[PDB]
């Protein structure tokens, strides 16, 4: 009859031991796998053979308010990570706590990919951070 | 000098850092402290001679392809029983030199003569020691003697934890024996440091080994031991066997590893087995099919030939370890602890804890600027760090999957929030096995 309520104030995203707080007014999280699950190859005679793709990589895009503090805590993290050697790990699990079940995925071995594009104006423009993933696991409540 | 170049004719050795460091509880008071670390065999040789058990264990440890960064040597509290068997005037009957802790020596001189028996001279030595004001505070004396026998037992009394009464000259018939159970030795060792993982002991008595394993099982460390009891090879029914390797299996001590080798007592081969997996990251290694350099197969006590299949079956039934001879290559087999648990599984479980503890301590210490509020955000950060540690475990090919369940902020009682503590977090993991044996068939037609 009625599905679960979706409260965006209860959604908490945490990466690298810090919590990313302060979300853009309109859209603040986007998870997408870089490749489809299967790609069917249709022969000239009409026969179909599936090709089950082996790439589970996804990209996580998160938007924060222009003046949010997290924007200046991820910048410091990125600056510290740049100075690191190659042998040190620069990735950690991207954890999303959503009691509504609206989100399905947790980023496995997520890493920072793109810095936000800074834009200033008479109005406020959000900053869009982009994260990678090793395997964007879609979990389910149903066992 | 612009370029300082030194060329030596010594072969290069490789040192690797793994999880855990070995500790060897000896029975020698060469040093005054309880635990002293050594970084090579040469450093061990500076305080120990080639005939000491500690030097033998160190030599066995450092005969592997990696090096094992450091080795800790533990000292047991040892008592002394001074005897006399002679009783002849004064001559010298002296030079006891009860050292005691701190650094005092206060040696001893010729006690007496004139119809004086070992009882009289030993009682005089006890009285002289009690008279001196640098040793009576921390050293206790007890002249049981019981007539001619004349047993003069000395031991540490108070704060002074070091006692050494070595005496030159045939005049004094000193002895040196350990006077602590497994509990006393372990408590004394842990009072000094607790950053060691592998533990092995010089003492090979059945009672001490059994108690030591019993007390290790309650802790987060692994006890490595060796044995050369023939009765271990004879029986196959467990209830029937009552030797050291047997009761360990009977008691199900998952935290002890027993390796049956014919060179027990005299030598300590389990140190090489420790060094096999010590310098490698815990969980990613398979302790089963191990090749040890310089260690021969488990020879038979009588004919000095490798064991027959029946004896190996008996040892397997006792959940021990033996150095099998596969086609002429001496390989440690079954890599298992007394109790059926794989060594790598136990070490990996201990390492996971050490890693979860380290990661959460890193999160919870570096919060100098502010605080981690008890709302959902703090719980989410803690859960993320836990999941990161578990993913570190998975990437090592120790685990396969994992689930983490954390409580909501509204389901935590006020009693907990007051004590600023977070409880009842649960996580699960699924291991990934390793292959150690192959089953084969054949047709040929």
């Amino acid at each position: 009859a009625m599905y679960q309520q979706y409260s965006p104030k209860d959604v908490v995203c945490s990466w690298n031991g810090i919590a990313i707080e302060g979300f853009a007014p309109d859209s603040f999280l986007r998870l997408q796998r870089t490749s489809p699950l299967v790609t069917p190859v249709v022969g000239a005679g009409g026969q179909v053979a599936l090709t089950r793709n082996a790439d589970k990589t996804g990209t996580i895009e998160i938007e924060l308010m222009q003046t949010s503090l997290s924007n200046q805590m991820l910048s410091a993290i990125q600056a510290k990570q740049d100075d690191m050697e190659l042998e040190e790990d620069i990735s950690s699990n991207f954890v999303i706590y959503d009691p509504s079940g609206s989100v399905l995925a947790t980023g496995i071995n997520a890493w920072l990919q793109e810095l936000p594009q800074i834009e200033l104006g008479r109005d406020q423009n959000s900053k869009t951070w982009i994260f990678g993933c090793e395997k964007l696991d879609y979990t389910s409540t149903i066992p | 000098p612009i370029v300082n170049v030194d060329i030596t004719l010594n072969t290069a050795g490789t040192t690797r850092e793994g999880f855990g460091l070995p500790l060897f509880l000896a029975s020698t008071d060469n040093f005054e402290e309880r635990i002293r670390g050594y970084t090579s065999l040469t450093e061990v040789a500076e305080d120990f001679d080639e005939s000491t058990a500690a030097y033998k264990a160190a030599k066995q440890l450092w005969s592997q392809t990696p090096k094992v960064t450091q080795l800790y040597i533990g000292r047991r509290t040892m008592q002394y029983t001074v005897s006399i068997p002679d009783t002849v005037a004064e001559g010298s009957e002296y030079s006891l030199t009860v050292a005691i802790g701190g650094g005092v020596s206060q040696p001893f001189q010729y006690t007496a003569k004139e119809n004086d028996t070992a009882l009289i001279v030993l009682n005089e030595f006890k009285s002289q020691i009690e008279a001196s004001p640098t040793i009576k505070d921390g050293v206790n004396a007890s002249v049981t003697g019981t007539g001619a026998s004349a047993t003069m037992i000395i031991t540490k009394a108070g704060d002074n934890d070091f006692v050494k009464v070595t005496s030159i000259t045939p005049t004094t018939s000193i002895a040196a024996t350990t006077a602590d159970t497994a509990s006393a030795a372990l408590a004394s060792i842990e009072t000094y440091s607790t950053d060691w993982y592998f533990i092995s002991a010089e003492d090979r008595t059945q009672q001490f080994v059994l108690a030591m394993a019993s007390e290790i099982q309650a802790r987060k460390k692994i006890f490595f031991t060796a044995n050369a009891d023939v009765k271990a090879l004879q029986g196959t029914d467990l209830t029937s066997a009552t030797d050291v390797p047997a009761q360990l299996a009977k008691s199900k001590y998952t935290r002890t590893v027993c390796l049956w080798h014919h060179t027990a007592e005299f030598d300590y081969p389990e140190m090489a087995y420790i060094a096999y997996g010590a310098p490698y990251d815990a969980g990613s290694i398979a302790w089963g099919n191990a090749q040890l350099t310089g260690v021969a197969a488990s020879l038979q006590p009588a004919n000095q030939r490798p064991l027959i299949s029946i004896q190996k079956s008996a040892l397997d039934t006792r959940s021990c370890n033996f150095i099998d001879l596969d086609g002429g290559v001496p390989v440690v087999r079954r890599g298992i602890t007394s109790g059926g648990e794989w060594i790598d599984i136990v070490r990996g479980v201990d390492w996971l804890e050490s890693d979860l503890k380290t990661s959460l301590r890193d999160l919870l210490i570096n919060q100098k600027g502010g605080k981690i509020t008890y709302d959902d955000t703090g719980i989410t950060r803690i859960r993320q760090v836990i999941e990161t540690s578990l993913q570190r475990a998975v990437n090592r090919k120790f685990l396969s999957t994992y689930t983490v369940t954390v409580p909501k902020a509204s389901q935590v009682a006020l009693a907990d929030k007051k004590a600023r503590i977070l409880k009842d977090i649960t996580f699960h993991g699924i291991l990934a096995g390793a292959i150690l044996d192959v089953d084969l068939k054949g047709t040929v037609a």
